């Protein structure tokens, strides 16, 4: 057959808009990502001492609600899952069931040392050494516990990633 | 040049460059420890394929910022006192006997000392 | 001594058979530890040089009081063992 | 306080014969719930398979001799019954319970690393 | 937030009444190495920090050498 | 009470001019100044060598760095023992300096293999690296002393190591798997088709006894008898012969030296042949009426001798004159034959001359004493002799063997290795013996294996494993059984216990750990009836580990 693939055509995250369609599907991506950037509804998965900080963000001093963050208990209504606190072995199968029920798109934030890599209880017979063995993670917040601002900083960095989503342009250019 | 980058040396025969990303440090090419893994070898790994080498942490080598510092001198005494040269936020106080005729570094700071008479002999 | 207590301790099958425990004396009391594995006791992690290990008994040491007390324990659990007599 | 479903008092049985009859009823209790274990945990193996594995479990350790260690083995097996019948173990643990499992010559072990 | 220079970053946190541009020289930091422009946190970009082991392998293999029969 | 002030007084005095070097002290975590200025004290208030990092700034004095030197050791082969004696970090080891902390190191109790004493030592490791070796007390053998060779050859195991199988393709070894290496030997084995005497096996100084026994079974099933160590014994069968134990063992053992009167040095340099025992003689030589006569090549010693000359004919007039008269007079006389005798041309003359003096008197051999002993220098010779791993025919030693399988053997320059022969070397270093090889099989360092060794006094001492072998190396004997399947000579031994099970058939003493089976007075005299230049060039180049040790490069 006849085939000729160029070589200097760049990757999607580096490819500039060229024609008018590349501006149309960038509008749809920004408009759609802006909706998810603002309506950032995590799930109250507080497990351990890290959960106290996740409450203090909702406290009047920081007021997560001002940024459009409204915790939703049910996984179906929550598009984020802030895994805060130690993930014991007795919990890990249950955590996977809660994660798999989140409709796409879905993000996971690992807050604190226990959720990241084991933390204090890394050498425990009944502690998962890092929740990344169970669910994919998009951002890691370091601390013990991370300060209420550190979680907000971790939220902001993930927001900056969501605003970089290019799904509807990917169909036009990478698919 | 694939020879000094993977060998430990007291100094460097060539003049180092700040903009060479294969050196161990911006201010030194060859590593300053026999067991220290050369930076050129480490960056030849799977995880440096798309990661930019420019932004990686390249702090200036310690073994140079000391040797730029001129040697301190002591006049009419053979005991050198050094306690960090910063007050009470330094290293524990140590006394340095100056009987030997060369530059004897401090225990922690690496500062070198001398005497009044041997000032001309040690500088040779 | 005659009791097959290994069915109640919950230990894995490998402790009964494939592991050897040394009863030594470091100066008034005796200790028990397991001899190292043939391979996989310590391999250098290729990421950060961490001392990885698959042996789960490397960090375990039991402080006893008397020799016969230690031997009683080893027979009770069904553990293979040998005794190192200290030099006088 | 009200004890949960399928509970028994922890008693130090001082008879050889009574323990024999307690076990025999227990083995039937597992077989009676063979259909349930398939439907409760959604196991991929049919009802006859579970009974086959349960039999392989009960046949395995029938030759124990110590009565003080008979009660301990009967006590913990009761807990395994109570945990399973009350639907307490997660689905994954039961699936992996039945999914567990000939050696090789010295040359084969020498080359790769043995143990 | 990481764009905030560390000197000022302590002032914005209400830990000091003296702004970093009003320090007396007896208190500042004097370094023997250049202090280039501030660099923020570099996650989600190819400039992200990569850990590596700074120590050579503890065992050194043998160099092949042959001398023939006399 | 009032007494406690004495502790609070001496503690205060010592910590007066002491440096505040505890973080930077080489042995800051175990000095007996801190641990004794805490329990008993209050709370408030030049260089000598490339081996000892001297800092008298940290001394508390007591001259223990001085008292020991003029007592035990007396350019000193034992000056490194000063490091372990000074409590404070005044004199710390240089090679180990600034590398580890005592609270992190893992300790194992094992034995030296450099010489034939097999002294008990304690090894302090860190993961997969041995940091330092220290002596562990044993009054029977060493009692707190180890020569500078043993404790400063540790880093020899961190370089030159054979970690992979190697295959020769031209004149340079290449990295090849175990599957091909165990086949390239068998492939080329039948290319040349060696005959009964065309197969040769040479065992090195550091080769353990499990490999020594297990190699014979592989050799025997292929029909060969050209097996011996890498010595230079002119007499093809050993002059003492492997027939009887007393022929080659220290029947007195080490704990029967301090109660001797007359000692004979049969061509030996005990300072350079056994440093631990050399000071033992010096310690006795100070207070006792000890008389030692020198018969052999001239040398320099910590102590004077009743020196005679340099030739064998000097000993001819010894056992019959006043030199041997005091031997008759001695209630516990001592005769010592070094490892340098069998190498000499007149080795056969040595045993007949002396044993005629041991079959003559009766006070030499009592129900409690044996006046004749051997002093070998390798850790594999005695193991070879107690298992009969030696040839018994000059004709077999003359064969131009087509297949020489080296097992730890290095000193084979005087060994006629045919150029066309198939040479396979199994070991744990790249040295003289490695160049001759064709297919190299990596072995194991003595600390990395559970190897049963036999010292020059007949004591059976094993080792406890410290670290895994480097790279993909295996145990020493495990290769032979692995090599057995590739030649049709499979051995029935499948685990390390079975290798010791085979040792049961060899002898009963091999399975007695730390237990010495002697030769009975009613039989050792029958073994006596069978009988009727210093061997070492460089002190720091004796074994494989010393030659490859970067530290010993500072000892030259
Ligand atoms: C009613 C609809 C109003 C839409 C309001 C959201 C704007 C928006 O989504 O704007 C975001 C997008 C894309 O971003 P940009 O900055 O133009 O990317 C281009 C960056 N250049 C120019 C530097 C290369 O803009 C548009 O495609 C503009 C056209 C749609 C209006
Ligand atoms: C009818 C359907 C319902 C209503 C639709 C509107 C919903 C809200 C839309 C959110 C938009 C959004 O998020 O735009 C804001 C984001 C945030 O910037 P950033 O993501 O960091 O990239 C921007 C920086 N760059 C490109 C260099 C990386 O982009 C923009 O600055 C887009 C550019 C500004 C557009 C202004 C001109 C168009 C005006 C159109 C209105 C008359
Ligand atoms: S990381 Fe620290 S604060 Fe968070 S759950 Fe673990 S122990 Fe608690
Ligand atoms: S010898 Fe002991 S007390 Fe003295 S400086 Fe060293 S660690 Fe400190
Ligand atoms: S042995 Fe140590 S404490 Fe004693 S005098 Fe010598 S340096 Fe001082
Ligand atoms: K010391
Ligand atoms: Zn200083």
């Amino acid at each position: 057959y006849s085939s000729d693939l160029p070589t200097d055509i760049p990757v999607l995250s580096k490819r500039p808009h060229t024609n008018l369609l590349d501006y149309t599907f960038t509008t749809f991506d920004k408009m759609k990502n802006w909706a998810r950037k603002s309506s950032f509804w995590p799930m109250t998965f507080g497990l351990a001492c890290c959960a106290v900080e996740m409450m203090h963000v909702s406290a009047p001093r920081y007021d997560q609600d001002r940024l459009g963050i409204i915790f939703r208990a049910s996984p179906r209504q929550s598009d984020i899952m802030i895994v805060a606190g130690t993930v014991t072995n007795k919990m890990a199968p249950a955590l996977r069931q809660v994660y798999d029920q989140m409709p796409y798109p879905r993000w996971v934030i690992s807050m604190g040392s226990c959720a990241n890599g084991g933390g204090y209880y890394h050498y425990s017979y009944s502690v998962v050494r890092g929740v990344d063995r169970i669910v994919p993670v998009d951002i890691y917040v370091p601390g013990c516990p991370p300060t209420s601002e550190a979680l907000m900083y971790g939220v902001f960095q993930l927001q900056k990633k969501m605003m970089d989503g290019q799904t509807h342009r990917m169909w036009y250019r990478s698919y | 040049s694939t020879k000094e980058l993977t060998t430990a040396r007291i100094k460097d025969i060539s003049k180092p460059d700040e903009n060479n990303l294969q050196q161990q440090a911006p201010n030194r090419i060859s590593p300053w420890s026999k067991s220290q893994k050369p930076r050129a070898e480490a960056q030849d790994n799977v995880r440096f394929a798309v990661k930019d080498l420019a932004k990686q942490p390249r702090p200036y080598a310690a073994i140079d910022l000391i040797y730029k510092q001129p040697i301190r001198y002591i006049e009419h005494d053979n005991v050198a006192v050094c306690d960090g040269n910063g007050g009470a936020q330094g290293h524990p106080k140590v006394y340095i006997n100056l009987d030997q005729n060369k530059a004897i570094p401090c225990g922690y700071c690496g500062l070198r000392f001398a005497q009044a008479a041997f000032k001309e002999d040690i500088e040779s | 001594t005659d009791l097959a207590k290994e069915l109640v301790s919950g230990a894995p099958k490998e402790l009964i058979t494939e592991r050897v425990a040394r009863i030594y004396q470091e100066t008034e009391t005796w200790k028990i530890d397991w001899d190292i594995l043939n391979k996989g006791n310590r391999w250098e992690n290729d990421l950060m040089g961490y001392q990885s290990s698959s042996d789960y008994m490397q960090g375990t040491i039991l402080k006893f009081d008397t020799r016969e007390g230690a031997i009683r324990f080893a027979k009770g659990q069904g553990w293979d063992y040998y005794i190192q007599e200290p030099k006088v | 306080t009200n004890p949960t479903a399928f509970a028994q008092t922890t008693r130090y049985v001082k008879d050889s014969t009574e323990m024999r009859t307690l076990v025999l009823n227990l083995y039937r209790r597992y077989l009676r719930h063979s259909r349930g274990f398939v439907n409760n945990y959604n196991l991929d193996i049919p009802a006859s398979q579970v009974r086959t594995k349960i039999r392989q479990e009960f046949e395995r350790q029938r030759f124990v001799k110590d009565l003080p260690l008979k009660n301990v083995l009967y006590m913990k097996a009761q807990m395994e019954f109570q945990e399973l019948v009350n639907f307490w173990k997660q689905q994954c643990h039961v699936m992996q319970y039945f999914e567990s499992i000939k050696g090789d010559s010295f040359v084969q072990k020498f080359l790769k690393g043995a143990q | 937030m990481s764009e905030v220079e560390p000197g000022w970053h302590y002032w914005l946190a209400y830990g000091t009444d003296v702004p970093p541009n009003q320090l007396k020289p007896e208190e500042k930091s004097v370094r023997a190495y250049p202090v280039k422009k501030h660099v923020p946190n570099l996650t989600y970009t190819d400039g992200a920090y990569v850990p590596y082991n700074t120590a050579r392998p503890k065992c050194a293999t043998w160099d092949p050498k042959v001398t023939e029969r006399p | 009470p009032k007494i406690k002030k004495a502790r609070e007084g001496v503690t205060e005095m010592l910590l007066e001019n002491h440096p505040l070097d505890c973080p930077v002290c080489d042995q800051g975590g175990e000095c007996d100044l801190q641990e004794q200025s805490l329990r008993y004290g209050s709370d408030r208030g030049k260089a000598i060598g490339p081996l000892i990092k001297t800092s008298m700034n940290r001394c508390i004095h007591c001259t223990r760095c001085v008292r020991f030197l003029n007592d035990v050791a007396g350019n000193s082969e034992l000056s490194a023992n000063v490091i372990d004696l000074c409590p404070v970090g005044a004199l710390t080891s240089k090679p180990y300096a600034f590398r580890a902390r005592p609270w992190e190191l893992k300790r194992t109790e094992t034995i030296d293999v450099h010489d034939a004493l097999g002294s008990n030592v304690r090894v302090d490791t860190r993961g997969i690296e041995v940091m330092r070796v220290l002596p562990r007390l044993n009054d029977e053998i060493n009692e707190e002393w180890i020569s500078d060779k043993t404790r400063f050859a540790c880093d020899g195991l961190k370089t030159q190591r054979l970690t992979k199988p190697l295959i020769r393709q031209g004149n340079t070894f290449v990295d090849a798997t175990w599957e091909e290496a165990l086949a390239t030997i068998a492939e080329g084995f039948q290319k040349v088709q060696p005959k009964e005497n065309e197969i040769k096996a040479i065992v090195g100084s550091l080769t353990d006894l499990e490999s020594i026994v297990a190699l014979k079974d592989l050799v025997n099933k292929l029909g060969s008898e050209n097996v011996s160590t890498d010595g230079d014994a002119t007499t093809v069968p050993p002059a003492h012969g492997a027939d009887f134990r007393s022929n080659y063992i220290f029947n007195s053992t080490i704990d029967n030296i301090e109660e001797a009167d007359q000692i004979l040095l049969v061509g030996t340099n005990p300072r350079h042949e056994a440093a631990v025992l050399n000071a033992r003689i010096r310690k006795v030589w100070l207070r006792s009426d000890l008389e030692v006569h020198h018969v052999g090549e001239e040398f320099d010693s910590t102590f004077e001798l009743n020196h005679l000359g340099s030739d064998v004919n000097a000993l001819a007039k010894a056992l019959t004159g006043e030199v041997g008269k005091k031997l008759s007079e001695a209630s516990k006389p001592l005769i010592i034959i070094g490892s340098g005798v069998t190498e000499t041309q007149d080795a056969e003359a040595v045993y007949a001359t002396v044993a005629k003096f041991v079959t003559s008197n009766a006070n030499i051999v009592t129900p409690e004493w044996n006046g004749f002993n051997l002093l070998h220098r390798e850790a594999s010779r005695v193991g070879a002799l107690d298992v009969g791993f030696t040839t018994q025919s000059p004709e077999v030693a003359n064969t131009k063997a087509k297949f020489i399988y080296l097992l730890g053997a290095d000193e084979i320059v005087n060994k006629d290795i045919p150029k066309d022969a198939f040479v396979v070397y199994q070991g744990h270093h790249g040295d003289l013996g490695a160049s001759f090889a064709d297919v190299i099989l990596p072995g194991s360092a003595y600390t990395e294996k559970t190897a049963t060794y036999v010292n020059t006094e007949g004591r059976v001492q094993s080792t406890r494993a410290a670290t895994n072998p480097p790279g993909v190396a295996r145990e020493d004997w495990m290769i032979i059984r692995a090599l057995s399947e590739y030649l049709g000579a499979t051995l029935p031994y499948d685990n390390l216990y079975e290798m010791r099970s085979r040792l049961a058939d060899v002898a009963p003493h091999l399975l007695r750990h730390e237990v010495v089976e002697p030769v009975s007075e009613g039989i050792a005299k029958v073994g006596f009836q069978s009988l009727v230049k210093n061997p070492i060039e460089n002190f720091y180049f004796t074994d494989v580990i010393s030659k490859s040790s970067p530290t010993m490069a500072k000892c030259v």
